[PDB]
């Protein structure tokens, strides 16, 4: 059965070199192209270059012409995608293809599972939370408690409620980018106003790049 | 640069006019297979200029390349592309295993294997009917009398060179002495009279004096030779007036 | 050439929809060098539809392609919830691949709702220390297009403010979050802030 | 040590793919030719055609020129042989061979172990085991008892006597294809005649294709 | 279709007579490195006579 | 500039060592003639030379 198996995730820093890898079996890796596709988050697929197992026969991109090299291993078929001085616009997802039985020479028909590179330079800021107080000066209608998550680099932020209690009610909001490169997101839950505090209603904020576990109350 | 060109019974020809040829561009790419020119050197193209030019595009098994010349036989130089004995033109022709064949099979190519007659020079049949060799009327249908003359290719990059895929492209160019578009980026200078200096309009050199007679010349017509063929009177290409080519003392 | 593809499509199960992709180019070779990739959010993207007068193996009908000039056209017969992906056109006629910006397949909208006005003061802990941040909760929308503008007792104010338009959940409506980053000095010298949302109308 | 390894007995019915590999190690596989050998039962050897490991170079048997088609796997080192539309007159033993360190190029000196490849339109069906009961009403000679085994589809079914005991005596026939394309064979045991049901005399068929165990004494 | 050929001192003529000069059969055999002839044209071999 | 010789190149890019032998055939005093041999110096007799 053919299939096409990558290394796994690579977290590095602008300024140093990367060399992912993309291993083809199940065929025979002498006479299939193989390329690489650039796709950044939220844009779409970019095309870098494509090398020949047999000889050394290499079509890179008018973008991507000294940008990157792409590099292969006949004796062990294994496509390889080296890189140099990396910077901060070259965190995006990278898949290898290959031509199939029918179509073009860079029909590119198959591909794989996906190498996420990111580098983001940047200063990783530890998650502050500010407690939300409710409108304890004007009670009318619905009560409303959360928390202010705030001066943290990394976007992947995970807040519950009584260590995932009160399913119903908790909306959570996508953080903004500001102008300092650090985000900013809120949680609040709506509860009836005569039930201030039912048990802790304590927030649960975690960070998984930082290791910062804060739960404080309001 | 084109990843599938025409079949050979099919084979594509390109236009070309107003182009400033610049045929640097092409030496750069993989050594040819085979690159002879039957009426120029291919060094000359940059400063010459040309009145037509046609380029075509096929793709065979490699070892037919001797077949595309003037005064040679076989199926495809009798089928689908001859080449007539007055061709002044150049062949380009390179391997192509990594882009135009498969390994499973690539049959995205016809030859016309059969055919009733000998194809004329420049010409182009595809018609798929059923070549009927026997006295049988053929119903269009595949019998022991008539088979099917379009036969597939079995490109498969397993092959030695020599049944590998070739892409053939021969430019067909007409230096005649015409009113052309086509000279390159050869830059122009002033308009002298009354002096002996050369003259470069359009590949023509010499020496002579212009003498900016009253010839009228048709618009089809540029160039005018004497009784010795030598080209005694040209129009400018860029300014309308007629200016003869008198020798010097 | 670059291709140009819709930024997004819209269609209910049942119907048919088509997505453009202009600006492909040609050669001697021939004007079929047109193909459709599908990339589910999540996983590597998929041949779906190449050689619009063909298909591969293994794909349904229900995907079917055409070219008209140099306009590329998609037509899909039936529209499923497993369709809602990212749909991608590619040009290799001159030996390069070049992939459009893409257009994301989805359903129907939903009918207009009306936005909240939901805004907190400066919490304590933010207010009493050398900071200050106030913060507008906007969701429960469905035309995402809203512009929050600040104000300070009758004054605009836009020194520091940002917001976005994101999606909370399937569904089918948006949200949106303001943020008014200053002094803490500045918040005592007047009166407390509002939100203004600017959807529709004044609320 | 050079040793050519094959893969189980496949058994289809007409109309259906089959692929069959054989597996070459203990040399380099790349410049030793790989071929197939057909044997009918009863008949003399065939030739179908050969490969190379290095490219793809195929000379088939003038009489199996579309008839069949072989490949290979130069990354793992295994020739395969694969079947399109199989007919009921392709039942045969199917070797593989390669050339050896002298002689020509098609010498074919070393052979593998060999795969049997049978097909019928009949499908797999549980064997009926009847216990064929001794000559009760004459006792001259030597009393045999055995069971019938019939009805069953797959010709390899093992019989065996109380858990595999009474070695002696016991003689296994080969079985015999009927029109209905089902096998059928006996097994009987040489017991003296005053000795009628030692400890139990009892039959012990297995068929491992259809799971059947099936234990029934006489 | 020989499957080994002699030495090259002891290289083997063979005689060709009542037979079809049919040379066309011999372009879609292996790919030659180098087919040139000295005394006629390579297009006319399955025309003439021998 | 500088040349990117590498082995994974295949045909087109590959070192490729070029030496051009220029000589010199016009009738002058030589000295890199082929080694060969001298015979005898035989005179006033119709010989080759």
């Amino acid at each position: 059965q053919m299939q096409l198996v990558q290394s796994g995730a690579e977290v590095k820093k602008p300024g140093e070199s990367l060399k992912i890898s993309c291993k083809g079996s199940g065929y025979t890796f002498s006479y299939y192209w193989i390329g690489w596709v650039r796709q950044m988050p939220g844009k779409g697929l970019e095309w870098m270059g494509i090398i020949y197992p047999g000889d050394s026969d290499t079509r890179y991109s008018p973008s991507f012409q000294g940008q990157v090299t792409i590099s292969a291993d006949k004796s062990i078929s294994t496509a390889y995608l080296h890189w140099s001085s990396l910077k901060a616009s070259d965190t995006a997802m990278y898949y290898c293809a290959r031509q199939g039985d029918l179509g073009d020479w860079i029909l590119l028909g198959y591909w794989g599972q996906g190498t996420l590179v990111t580098v983001s330079s940047a200063s990783t800021k530890g998650p502050s939370v500010f407690p939300l107080a409710p409108s304890s000066k004007s009670t009318s209608g619905t009560a409303a408690l959360g928390c202010l998550v705030k001066d943290y680099f990394p976007e992947p932020v995970t807040v519950s409620w009584n260590s995932g209690a009160l399913t119903s009610g908790v909306h959570t909001f996508p953080a903004v980018l500001q102008s300092s490169g650090l985000y900013s997101l809120s949680s609040v839950v709506t509860v009836p106003s005569s039930s201030l505090g039912t048990q802790t209603y304590i927030c649960n904020v975690n960070h998984k790049p930082s290791n910062t576990k804060v739960d404080k109350k309001v | 640069n084109a990843t599938t060109f025409a079949s050979v019974y099919a084979w594509n020809r390109k236009r070309i006019s107003n182009c400033v040829a610049d045929y640097s561009v092409i030496y750069n790419f993989a050594p040819f297979f085979a690159f002879k020119c039957y009426g120029v050197s291919p060094t000359k193209l940059n400063d010459l200029c040309f009145t037509n030019v046609y380029a075509d595009s096929f793709v065979i098994r490699g070892n037919e390349v001797s077949q595309i010349a003037p005064g040679q036989t076989g199926n495809i130089a009798d089928y689908n592309y001859k080449l007539p004995d007055d061709f002044t033109g150049c062949v380009i022709a390179w391997n192509s295993n990594k882009l135009d064949s498969k390994p499973s099979g690539n049959y995205n190519y016809l030859y016309r294997l059969l055919r009733k007659s000998k194809l004329k020079p420049f010409e182009r049949d595809i018609s798929t009917e059923i070549y009927q060799a026997g006295n049988k009327p053929c119903n269009g249908v595949a019998g022991p009398n008539c088979y099917s003359p379009l036969q597939s290719y079995g490109f498969r990059p397993t092959y030695g060179v020599g049944h590998q895929p070739y892409r053939v492209v021969v430019l067909s160019f007409e230096l005649l002495h015409a009113p052309a578009t086509v000279c390159g980026p050869k830059k122009s200078t002033n308009l002298v009279k009354n002096k002996c200096v050369n003259f470069n309009f359009n590949g023509l050199t010499g020496t002579g004096v212009l003498t900016e007679s009253n010839k009228k010349f048709l618009p089809f017509q540029q160039f005018g030779r004497d009784i010795a063929d030598t080209t005694d009177a040209v129009r400018d290409p860029q300014t309308l007036e007629i200016l003869d080519i008198t020798p010097c003392s | 050439s670059a291709l140009t593809q819709p930024p997004s499509a819209s269609g209910s199960p049942g119907q048919s929809v088509t997505i453009s992709c202009t600006g492909a180019s040609s050669d001697v070779g021939g004007y079929n060098y047109v193909s459709w990739y599908q990339q589910h959010p999540g996983k590597a993207p998929k041949l779906m539809i190449y050689e619009v007068n063909k298909r591969p193996s293994g794909v349904p009908d229900r995907f079917s392609g055409s070219k008209s000039g140099n306009t590329a056209s998609l037509t899909i017969s039936g529209l499923q919830a497993d369709d809602e992906a990212d749909y991608y056109c590619c040009s290799y006629a001159l030996s390069r691949v070049v992939f459009g910006g893409g257009t994301m397949l989805t359903v129907l909208g939903q009918p207009k709702a009306a936005p909240s006005v939901t805004l907190f003061p400066p919490s304590s802990e933010e207010l009493q220390a050398n900071k200050a941040t106030l913060v507008c909760l906007i969701s429960d929308f469905y035309p995402g297009a809203v512009t929050v503008a600040w104000k300070a007792d009758s004054s605009p104010v836009k020194a520091g403010v940002e917001t976005t338009t994101p999606s909370k959940q399937s569904n089918n409506k948006y949200a949106a979050s303001s943020y008014l980053s200053l002094t803490p000095e500045q918040w005592k010298s007047h009166r407390s802030y509002s939100c203004q949302v600017t959807h529709e109308g004044s609320t």
